[PDB]
RNA sequence: AGCGGCGAGUACACUGUACUUGCU
RNA sequence: UGCAUACUUUUCCUCCGCCGAAAGGCGUAGGUAAUCUUUAUCAAUAUAUAUCGUGAUGGGGAUAGAUUAUUGCAAUUAUUAAUCUUGAACGAGGAAUGCCUAGUAAGCAUGAUUCAUCAGAUUGUGCUGACUACGUCCCUGCCCUUUGUACACA
């Protein structure tokens, strides 16, 4: 169902030409399995953002946010914070007043962002201030999305 | 006021309509069968 | 060499001496670049009293701006566009190399 | 050659009412594998009726209150709807909208007196007792829109009383001959 | 070699080239599949067919989209790719086909190789709509 | 006095004096009552 | 119940108290015919007709 | 199986637990939800099969849960400036406390107090 | 109980306090206070302490209140208590 | 601001591709 | 601390990296501007999958209590605000009444205005693109002709 008939040829030849979908639930289950980052146990007692006003309410929402952030790192080579609370910034129903959009929290962000630099697939320079992936992980996930490519392929 | 429960073509909306259920403990058993729409098997 | 004004004509009569000027001093030049025009807008209510229809009117300053670029010297570019400009029209001065 | 989803080229219609089928114009100019044909519609009179009956009926479930302008799940619920009229009975559902569409709109009503209902005002007043069906269906009735166009639809192809579109076709007919 | 194509329909943008290659047609970064919508993918699949896999095997088609919303880009590359083939046709592959290709094209639906001027209009006074004012108590 | 550099006490209306109906935009600080007939010569032309 | 054919020929006048009722020649096979129908209808139309020998009023 | 009895209604059965011990207090969705995280109940279960150990673990975990990592800000009623600290206090006696607070405001009789004597709104409904 | 508030200094003073009276003092109390804070420890020290003090002239609505303003009244009755200090006072024209 | 061209690549194809650096 | 005196600009949007769930805070990139916010992209309606499966329910947020921060010399008539607790009506609405013919209805947002702080107000912009006429004078409101007037402040 998933999977449908293209009438052009692909490349494969990194996450770009991968659907983001599956991509994240598929390397969160590869983080929970190497247990690469913690969960961490402070982040699981607050709403994901203000407007949200609920939990998340699965339980794996910290490792299904950190792939997103990679995919986005790899999208444009420049991060910062304010882009990832716009991107991941929800509607806020004010009580009687008109529903209006709001940013999520940052804090969980900068915690997925410190965590992701401790464990290096990321790095921070002056030039290109925004955060940017090393050649390592470039590489690395360049052959982890042509393995999920052609396990879904055939 | 419901009234299913759980205790005793295999669309949802069918299944319920069959077996007097709501439509979560439905799909639990259509789950249970085969092993937010989509397209039918 | 850039120009910035309200009237649409003086720019063009103000390029129109640049780009020949150029060709008769026989020197490299860069062409006419034909900026977005960026537009100006304020809305107000007429009838200065409280009563009566509420009627607001819109208006509209476009301003014209254009670059160019020539290598030749600054005293001689200044003199003929001092010659040939008018106050309304103001206008900036930067030179290249190559 | 050109199929419907990818599985549907009708490559056999019925005659119908000899004018309803022109009314629909479904051919391989109207062909198209998805609905939401963003075409142009309000240009002349034949131009109404030169949209694809399909179009029609997927351009007109989205009008209940709060839900104006969702279109694209309009088109996921009539998809949806004839999958679940393909797996509750054999027949092809297209065949079986076009029965629905050449036997559910009322043919004379009444104004001041009767007067007769145009081809083309049958067919969009045939959607519509189709629409506000559909509507008073889903309105808190537990069971999915999906399965109500398509119990809708089926019902309206075999001229069922469980068809509000046949039934308000039937009360405005038997309007119109007791006036006229 | 090189043939450069635009594309306008409603606000959204696009940007078609069709080069030499070995069917390689990419929208932006990504590929055409990963639009989400399949509603849209039957869309830009619409010309494929009128055309044909066959004699896109050897050319390239990049794409690239700028503004405008969902139904705007993908109308927009339809258009813009249908032209961008034409042009093709018309320089690089052969003559002959192409008068049956813009046949077929215009045969079929003339939104293909043109697009529409609707556009929104200026919001106009009176009221919150455009064309209608506030609601007035006698 | 208690001058203030916000609000406003802080900026009136250069012609007219007055507190009320001053707008800011583009540092136009004029009230709209004169501004409706100092436009045109401003350059505030009209074209829709 | 049942319904016969009818040809529109020509268009003859919009008529009724809201302008909702156009006069419109039908055919069946009484050639000769007159009908009110409700709707747009252009030319060569078909439509369906519910009794043989009842007429309209010509205005 | 359903239909259990506590100090406050929880006739709900077949409805989610989580929803349970939302219904039963802690309606703002937060207090029951961090009680259920403390106490370690899976939200894919039911109402039907709470046992009474869950129980006896949901009391351990609201009986003063400062000591549990729940922090003070997203502890109720956080300084009710007085001696010493409050907490999130449950249901029926939890009541007892915005009464006396009440009784506070009243004796305070201030502006806003009067306000909410007389019947007014503290920010007021506007008939004007 | 109130011995405690009456001796620490402002810094725990504002720590038991709410933001909002935090904010203020950090921002300032001004002369106009500061001199309503002098000449009221003076009426307090020469008054007798089996009555109670006489309210402020010059009145105004904007100053706070420390547990050693106690003993004030307002020229509205309410006399000042540890349970009413971060309010300020208000107490105007309200009558029914 | 864009279309490119090539100067070096990050991984895959095979008889260019997603991402990086500079000029015309 | 306060007064007087000299030194840069702090007196806009802000990107970032950090402290704080957040509110908010510290130090810096950039820009008097198609150059930095930001624009190879700033919102939402969606979208795909999960839970709920129509039970005044978990919908719904009127209501009050506790606070943390900023704005403002000053917020008490708790400006605004993140958090928690609190839990009203509401089963789509009498007589009447308003608006509307294609990127328009409607929904969804969002820019700007006054603004030190406060849009539920007003004025632009875009997305989601509809059902129906393609006419009529029945009401209403005007216009023309004829007509009758003892009206002309009609």
């Amino acid at each position: 169902r998933l999977l449908e008939p293209v009438p052009f040829v692909k490349t494969n030849n990194c996450i770009k030409d991968v659907d983001a979908d599956l991509f994240i639930r598929s390397y969160a289950t590869h983080l929970k399995l190497h247990n690469k980052i913690t969960y961490p146990k402070w982040c699981t007692f607050v709403k994901t953002g203000k407007g949200r006003k609920l939990a998340p309410l699965n339980e794996d929402w910290y490792f299904i946010r950190a792939s997103s952030i990679l995919r986005r790192l790899y999208l444009h080579p420049d991060i910062g914070v304010g882009f990832l609370r716009r991107q991941f910034s929800s509607k806020q129903r004010r009580g009687v007043a008109p529903n209006h959009t709001s940013l999520a929290s940052g804090k969980i962000l900068r915690s997925i962002l410190q965590q992701l630099e401790n464990l290096g697939y990321v790095e921070q320079n002056p030039k290109k201030k925004g955060r940017r992936l090393t050649t390592k992980g470039e590489n690395a996930i360049n052959n982890f999305a042509r393995y999920i490519n052609k396990k879904v392929y055939n | 006021k419901l009234n299913h429960a759980v205790f005793i073509v295999i669309t949802p909306s069918a299944i319920a309509e069959k077996y007097k259920v709501n439509l979560s403990v439905a799909r639990a058993v259509i789950n249970h069968l085969a092993d937010s729409q989509k397209l039918y098997t | 060499i850039a120009l910035t004004s309200k009237n649409l004509r003086a720019i063009e009569k103000v390029c129109s001496d640049i780009m020949k000027g150029a060709k008769e001093k026989n020197l490299n030049v860069s062409g006419p670049v034909r900026l977005p025009v960026k537009t100006l807008r304020i809305t107000t209510r007429k009838s200065p009293c409280g009563e009566g229809t509420n009627t607001w009117d819109r208006f509209e300053l476009r301003i014209y701006k254009r670059l160019i670029d020539l290598y030749s010297q600054c005293e001689v570019v200044t003199q003929m566009t001092s010659i040939n400009i008018d106050p309304v029209v103001e206008v900036e001065v930067i030179i290249t190399d190559s | 050659d050109i199929k419907l989803f990818k599985k549907w080229s009708y490559e056999e219609i019925n005659i119908a009412d000899l004018s309803l089928v022109d009314c629909i114009a479904v051919s391989q100019k109207a062909c198209v594998y998805t609905p939401h044909t963003a075409g142009r519609y309000q240009k002349k009179r034949f131009r109404k009726a030169l949209c694809p009956i399909v179009e029609r009926l997927v351009n007109s479930m989205m009008m209940h209150g709060r839900n104006n302008g969702k279109k694209l799940k309009a088109i996921r619920i009539v998809a949806y709807a004839f999958e679940i009229i393909h797996l509750m009975t054999g027949e092809n559902p297209l065949q079986v909208f076009v029965n629905a569409v050449q036997k559910g709109g009322p043919r004379e009503d009444s104004t001041r007196q009767a007067v007769d209902v145009s081809p083309l005002r049958r067919v969009n007043q045939a959607i519509y007792l189709i629409c506000t069906g559909a509507r008073n269906a889903a309105f808190r009735n537990i069971k999915s829109i999906s399965e109500c166009l398509a119990e809708e639809i089926i019902n309206c192809a075999n001229e069922s009383s469980s068809s509000y579109a046949i039934k308000k076709k039937d009360e405005i007919e038997r309007v119109a001959k007791a006036n006229r | 070699k090189r043939v450069q194509t635009f594309g306008k329909k409603k606000t959204a943008v696009a940007v078609a080239t069709v080069t030499n290659g070995k069917g390689l047609i990419k929208l932006n970064g990504k590929n055409l599949d990963l639009v989400e919508p399949y509603i849209l993918k039957t869309k830009v699949y619409e010309p494929l067919w009128l055309i044909g896999s066959g004699k896109l095997k050897n050319l390239d088609i990049r794409i690239r989209v700028k503004g405008g919303g969902q139904t705007s880009q993908i109308y927009a590359i339809r258009q813009a790719i249908g032209k961008g083939i034409i042009s093709y046709y018309q320089k690089y592959v052969d003559e002959s086909t192409k008068k049956e290709l813009k046949d077929v094209l215009l045969r079929y639906d003339r939104s293909l190789l043109v697009g529409d001027t609707r556009r929104c209009e200026p919001k106009k006074f009176g009221g919150k709509g455009a064309r209608a004012r506030y609601q007035k108590s006698y | 006095v208690h001058p203030k550099k916000y609000g406003q006490g802080s900026r009136q209306c250069r012609v007219c004096s007055n507190k009320h109906a001053i707008i800011r935009k583009y540092n136009i600080n004029i009230c709209r009552q004169c501004f409706r007939e100092r436009a045109d010569i401003i350059g505030f032309k009209k074209y829709r | 119940e049942k319904s016969k054919l009818a040809k529109v020929e020509k268009v003859l006048g919009r008529t009724g108290s809201r302008g909702g009722v156009i006069q419109v020649r039908a055919q069946f096979m009484g050639r000769f015919l007159i009908r009110n129908v409700k709707g747009p209808v252009r030319e060569g139309d078909i439509l369906a007709l519910l009794e043989t020998e009842r007429e309209a009023r010509r205005l | 199986q359903h239909i259990l009895r506590i100090l406050n209604t929880n006739v709900d059965g077949k409805e989610k637990v989580i929803i349970a011990l939302t219904a039963i207090k802690g309606i703002g969705k937060r207090m029951a939800t961090v009680i259920c995280k403390q106490a370690n109940v899976d939200p894919t279960k039911r109402a039907g099969e709470l046992t009474t150990e869950e129980i006896d673990n949901i009391v351990h975990i609201m009986s003063t849960p400062t000591q549990f990592k729940i922090p003070d800000w997203f502890l109720n009623r956080r300084k009710d400036l007085k001696e010493g600290k409050n907490i999130h206090v449950i249901a029926n006696q939890l009541d007892s406390y915005l009464r006396e607070d009440l009784e506070r405001m009243k004796k305070i009789r201030l502006h806003r107090g009067l306000r909410h004597h007389w019947g007014l709104r503290v920010r007021g409904q506007h008939t004007k | 109980d109130l011995d405690k508030l009456l001796d620490l200094s402002q810094d725990e003073l504002i720590k038991l306090f709410k933001a909002r009276q935090r904010r203020k003092f950090q921002r300032g109390i001004s002369k106009k206070a500061k001199s309503l804070l002098k000449k009221i420890r003076k009426s307090k020290k020469n008054c007798e302490p089996g009555e109670k003090p006489n309210p402020v002239p010059t009145h105004l609505r904007n100053m706070t209140i420390i547990p050693e303003m106690v003993g004030s009244i307002v020229a509205t009755n309410v006399e000042i208590k540890p349970e009413m200090i971060g309010y300020y006072l208000g107490e105007f024209s309200i009558t029914y």
